[PDB]
């Protein structure tokens, strides 16, 4: 038997599920056939409508106390929950119900971890985080927009293999992935130190791989593993390495709040 | 009549409810409803125009890249910026590779379980399954040994008693028509598809900085630093690496996806005669290759009342006829202002009042083109290319038809493309033609860099006063996308996205005219109203994306 | 009667010359000669014991990892250091994954072109070729379609007129016995082997820091920092990535390489009755799993006069019986001191004087064990495991024999393993058994880290006075390897490597007894003395490595 | 027709050829079937002995002025070249003959680029670099022990695609690969800057991925792309990232000269 997972999407763009399709360890096919039993996931389920809702109810019962609950997207509280309705009920009710029997609860992505883009600006829908709607529960936060999928998959694997979550920081983020500022482990730090800065995309310094601080890099104020684990497992691929500043998408108050070219505070 | 509700519709992006009235087992009327809103248009307002693309890219992570590209095009339009040709090549590669991943995943992961019965695959003979494909495909992974391995994977899953995402599927439904062997082949291909789409996204990642959600755009071009001799930038080694993944896509697309599309049509020919959503079609040209935001590799146009011979070409993203025709209504949507609005003057004022059959029932707006309902997406884009006499499209369609004719003895006529299967075919044709776009644009880039052009970015200036308007068009995997930006005193004063699934999934409009999803469902036979697979088959052919439709 | 020289022998590592006297169409006498020397033993002298491994790893890039591991084992031996068990797991994974890459490349890239005629593959019928493997292999990439694609690559290369490294090969030679179909199958597998070996090296790289030439060792353990919760170190995500590559190796090894090995024997059964190199065999136990440099997963031992029943087990790398037996002579080598030397007292003083049939003719020394010539490598290692009664080895050999039985109606006895083909078979059996080593040690590592042991390194101390002698043994892809370090006053005062290809390739010894290569060739039929393919067949079976043999 | 290549190994360990077997862009099979015509390479050639020396002579004649010559290993000059003899002649003679008709000449690896490990210590065989053997020729140096294979392959590709070598530094090393000190583009630079150093493998700082300077890291005095391009195309794989200091294997006077734990000079 494989450990069961229930995945519920709230105000999600589906990028957090899509991250799984880039994963290699495990690939999504090996995740669902070998690593876990994905008991509910609306993007991939053969069943629809009343049949998939029956699946969910049956799994919630059969695996009570055993499943990992995963949520992507923010949860909208404005106007009594009506900005996300599934099967005629507010998504916040589906999530609270499923949280009751969960062995572990994970907020995958910035939206569920801290509200994310959906909670920015004027916050049209009163979008909030998963932790906000589950005050009695310890929600494991895996932020990023979307995170590297292995930030999620290795968190799940730690729960499965060693029987507890990975070590977390004081925002309940796994330290192996979010334990350090990007700027405190960035390969362009020597350039920062020397005052070697790109000033515009395509300028001479940009074309030599110099630091992106003066283009608005938020590495100095964003916790993550983007410079080390990077993305897509091909080597050398993260925003800064490609030539664009970190936007701070992992980090509440940075991504989606600060402008791309607004300068970060440096510690 | 009987009333049914399908909520949630699964194997789509986002949150969709479909209701149907069924008279004597035939759908007589339907309702499409987007059930989740974020207000992304309002979230991006009152910001620097340069910042929009990073925010509105998050309209969708399935069609990642698309809203980012449309947003920068819209700001560029407002500002009158001509994008450097290297930046176009790079945007083009990203969009084509992304769309390759997107379409493959739609056919296999999202759609195949409408047509494929996994239980039936357990009864297959792997050797006979392999033999069925002799002379039908040259794909290297159609052996009985591959098929036996896949069959054993299914067997092991069923024997675990944990079917998960395969549980309570429509196994043995009367509308499942494939033989066991073909079911088994499709499962093998479903798993192989996952490798191919992963390679497509490796292309996207090496230019975008990651995927989902690329990070290499700018209003004014791209953030990739082109320097063949530079350490840590886009040099020849990195380009070679990109090319290595581009080269891995074609065989699966041509020998598996293209072939399966013909075969599904062969087993389900009644699906060529239902699921017509509209009589008018629209697509925009795509893949610009000059220094002035034009010279597109794919053509665009407008087809009215299915007449290909009288269609109107669209060759520019500044086409005034296109621009002025587009409006959206919220008469039957949960917004306050109901009269049709041009998007530069659009509002998005929420006004939820619950479901009403005759009132408001969706978060999706109702778009029209000069007052008409219009289907967008790969059916539209294929039909426009056929109307334009694009030989590449003609020839690729003919290849599908040839396989279909080998299996059935019948040909396909254009009339039969206005259907659920025609829509799927259009998608496949697009994916196949996109491989040549990738080769063409990679070669264009290498050639241009060789001539000494390393330019990638034109720094904008944004007047601190004045009001000015721009629109960015893009031919996305699901159809014509447009982002409409008004800038006033240097910040975004209005922002309206009119998205392809908005055209197709929108509810009844200001004139109570029915949109494509809702129209397509009239006439659908429903054998078992508790398990309305036939409804979902048609809906899935449009590749719904509700985060897109609603934003 | 005539004298031929084969110089260079290609499709080996390094620089080898083979000379043969042919009488009545059969080789009557042979000379093996290593024709390049670097003096790696002298280069590393007078340095800190801790630095040696990074230098001496460069003895060979084909058997990368091996000299690094033997060097740290030798310093650890001198110093009386017990290696942390996690460091053993990591060292073991590296050695097993490396050896997987190494043996696959040997069978395909280095050896297959002795047995396979690529021109003949052009005449093959791909469907018949595929049909021949039904019930013989379950490999998923033996379709007619795969084979047709591979045949077209060969066609295109031949059509271009630029055969390059395939030019002027032994096409149509009378000792080429494979049918066209089997030649084509072999070329397809040759290309598939390249994918598998790349995966094996991804395992190596993730622990080694790169390959070729790993960089994660230390006298005292390894440099990998184990911390499941650490950013930028060996955490659970990195361990999962390693595992993902480990899991990709087995199918090719079991369903292609293992089967091909049985098949080449079936078509070339005469090659079971020739190429015997010795009657004595030595291997060392490998893959220690305890906290004290012992508890090996693979057994070692010494076989005298082909008698498995009375072999001597070797269970410890500190075995004085093994240590005291080993000497090397330079009587027929280009060094000054000729009497047999124990390696702690070894010299390597060059004394080149040109070739002489009865004098010095090689930079390879002549090793003996208690005064006898000994074959080392996979034939030795398999014979020792059979002598030990190792069920895994018996069972794996029996699988190869069952395939051979099915194809030929004949069986294979242990007597037939003392041959060119037996040598090949021992190599394949080793590669197969190594996949369980990888699974076992990955699992042991995960389990041990879970018990709370993250220890990887114990910092050594090196007394500034005293003389200390250490030996590091390792069962390398080509056989028993040993590095012998003497430390005096804190620095390396002597360093001697006795390498497996030294044992096999070494010239006539102090008593003019013939080494394994030279012995193995006596009696080889040579149909065409200008194109002595049969000689190369037997020499390739030992997997020569001359950078290793000479250093 | 494919551009011809003649590869000759002198005092080589084969690791430079073996780098090709890790390559992905192109893979070795695509290299030899599509990118180049490999006219001579002893490790992979079907022909041996007399037949292979025929191939070489024919190819040197046929492709005079057109082929790229590649050499790995050092060239030993002591005692009239007898420390490396092929077909009964000193390898220095084979190399000078092949050099005469070469369109481009590449020293792949530290041994052929500057003498490398084979020339170290007392230099028992009077090993020297390819450039030393060919004083009137421009030798492109691709150092490393061995280099990432794409440092070579993208150099060859530049020659083929654009008709000239890539831009080179003052040691004739391609700037895209060797243009910058490792320490001037190392992700552990923040730790160096903060005084966060590993002191012994396995210690607490080492287990947090801190800077390896006090373990002997030679990044401050080694030019290369090991921290950016890294190795094997899996992502995150180079010696420092794995936990071990750079040894300076790219750089003459550093690798094989200085002790692992000897400290580098910092600019
Ligand atoms: S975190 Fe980002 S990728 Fe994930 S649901 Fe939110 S917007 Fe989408
Ligand atoms: S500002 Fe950004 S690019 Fe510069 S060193 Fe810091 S994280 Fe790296
Ligand atoms: S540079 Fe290194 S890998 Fe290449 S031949 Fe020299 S020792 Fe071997
Ligand atoms: S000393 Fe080494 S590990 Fe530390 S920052 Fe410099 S190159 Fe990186
Ligand atoms: N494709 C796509 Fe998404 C939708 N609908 C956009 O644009
Ligand atoms: N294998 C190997 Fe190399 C040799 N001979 C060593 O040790
Ligand atoms: S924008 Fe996000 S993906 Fe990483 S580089 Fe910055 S935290
Ligand atoms: S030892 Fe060599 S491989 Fe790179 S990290 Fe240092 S130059
Ligand atoms: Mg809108
Ligand atoms: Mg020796
Ligand atoms: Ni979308
Ligand atoms: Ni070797």
């Amino acid at each position: 038997q494989r450990p069961p997972v229930i995945w519920i999407g709230a105000q999600e763009c589906t990028g957090c599920t899509e991250s799984l399709l880039r994963a290699t360890h495990p690939t999504v096919e090996n995740l669902v056939l070998e690593t876990i039993s994905l008991e509910y996931h609306e993007v991939l389920s053969a069943a629809f409508g009343h049949q998939v809702e029956e699946n969910k109810h049956n799994a919630l019962e059969k695996y009570k106390g055993q499943y990992v609950l995963v949520v992507d997207g923010s949860i909208p509280l404005k106007d009594n929950g009506i900005y996300c309705m599934v099967a005629g009920e507010p998504i916040v009710d589906h999530i609270r119900k499923a949280a009751e029997g969960a062995a572990a609860i994970i907020a995958i992505g910035s939206c569920s971890a801290w509200g994310g883009v959906a909670a920015a600006g004027v916050n049209p829908t009163g979008a909030v985080s998963l932790q906000e709607v589950l005050p009695g529960k310890t929600v494991i936060n895996i932020p990023g927009c979307p995170p590297n999928p292995h930030n999620f998959l290795a968190t799940v694997a730690h729960i499965i293999t060693y029987g507890k979550p990975p070590k977390l920081d004081d925002k309940n983020r796994p330290t192996f992935a979010y334990g350090r500022l990007i700027h405190e482990h960035c390969e362009r730090r020597p350039h920062f130190d020397a005052g070697r800065f790109a000033k515009e995309f395509g300028d001479e310094g940009h074309r030599e791989g110099w630091c992106l601080y003066h283009l608005g890099c938020k590495g100095p104020e964003t916790y993550g593993n983007c410079s080390t684990l990077q993305f897509c497992d091909v080597g050398g691929v993260w925003p800064v390495a490609i030539g664009h500043p970190c936007y701070g998408c992992n980090e509440e108050g940075i991504g989606f709040h600060k402008g791309i070219h607004q300068l970060a505070n440096v510690e | 009549s009987q009333r049914i509700t399908i909520d949630p519709v699964t194997r789509i992006e986002g949150h969709l409810r479909i209701d149907c009235e069924i008279e004597n087992g035939v759908v007589s009327k339907a309702w499409a409803s987007g059930t989740m809103w974020r207000g992304m248009e309002e979230i991006v307002k009152n910001r620097d125009p340069r910042d929009a693309w990073m925010i509105v890219q998050r309209i969708c992570g399935v069609c990642t890249t698309t809203h980012a590209l449309s947003s920068v095009r819209a700001a560029e339009s407002a500002l009158n910026i001509d994008v450097p040709v290297n930046a176009q090549y790079i945007r083009n590669i990203i969009l084509a590779a992304h769309t390759t991943h997107d379409h493959i995943v739609h056919f296999y992961q999202l759609s195949a379980l409408d047509w494929v019965d996994i239980t039936s695959a357990l009864q297959a003979d792997p050797t006979k399954a392999s033999e069925m494909l002799k002379g039908v495909s040259t794909w290297h992974l159609n052996s009985p040994e591959e098929f036996t391995k896949v069959q054993n994977k299914i067997k092991d899953l069923v024997a675990s008693g944990q079917l998960g995402i395969f549980a309570n599927g429509y196994w043995g439904h009367p509308a499942m028509k494939l033989p066991p062997e073909v079911n088994l082949i499709a499962v093998a291909h479903y798993l192989q598809a996952l490798e191919c789409q992963r390679d497509a996204n490796r292309v996207v990642a090496l230019l975008g900085g990651k995927t989902p959600h690329i990070q290499n755009l700018a209003v004014g071009g791209v953030a990739n630093p082109i320097n063949l001799d530079g350490l840590g930038v886009l040099n020849l080694e990195r380009l070679m690496y990109i090319k290595s993944f581009i080269d891995k896509l074609s065989d699966f697309v041509e020998q598996v996806y293209k072939v399966d599309t013909a075969v599904i049509a062969a087993f389900y020919p009644e699906w060529l005669t239902r699921g017509k959503g509209a009589v008018n079609y629209l697509s925009v040209p795509e893949f610009p290759t000059d220094s002035k935001n034009g010279s597109f590799l794919f053509p665009g146009g407008y087809i009215e009342n299915a007449d290909l011979s009288s269609y109107r070409p669209i060759t520019s993203h500044s086409d005034e006829y296109l621009i002025k025709g587009i409006q959206e209504s919220a008469k039957h949507s949960w917004y306050k202002d109901e009269a049709p609005q041009a998007p530069w003057e659009g509002t998005t004022i929420p006004a939820y009042d619950g479901w009403s059959d005759d009132g408001k029932y969706s978060w999706v707006k109702s778009p029209t083109f000069y007052g008409k309902t219009v289907e967008v997406g790969p059916l539209a884009n294929m039909l426009v290319k056929l109307a334009a006499g694009r030989e590449s499209t003609q020839n690729k369609l003919n290849e599908i038809v040839a396989i279909y004719q080998k299996l059935t003895g019948n040909t396909l006529e254009v009339a039969q493309l206005h259907s659920t299967l025609g829509r799927i075919i259009g998608r496949t044709v697009h994916c196949c033609e996109l491989q040549d776009i990738l080769q063409n644009q990679y070669s264009a880039l290498i050639t241009n860099i060789g001539k000494g052009d390393h330019t990638t970015f034109v720094k904008p200036n944004i007047p601190a006063t004045g009001e000015f308007k721009g629109v960015g068009f893009l031919e996305a995997p699901r159809g014509m996308l447009s982002h409409w930006m008004v800038i006033k005193d240097g910040i975004i004063s209005n922002y309206q996205a009119v998205v392809p699934s908005t055209w197709n999934s929108g509810p009844r409009n200001f004139n109570d005219d029915v949109g494509p999803y809702e129209q397509s469902l009239v006439g659908t036979p429903v054998a078992d109203p508790n398990k309305p697979l036939e409804v979902v088959r048609t809906i899935h052919s449009f590749d719904p994306c509700m985060a897109c439709a609603v934003h």
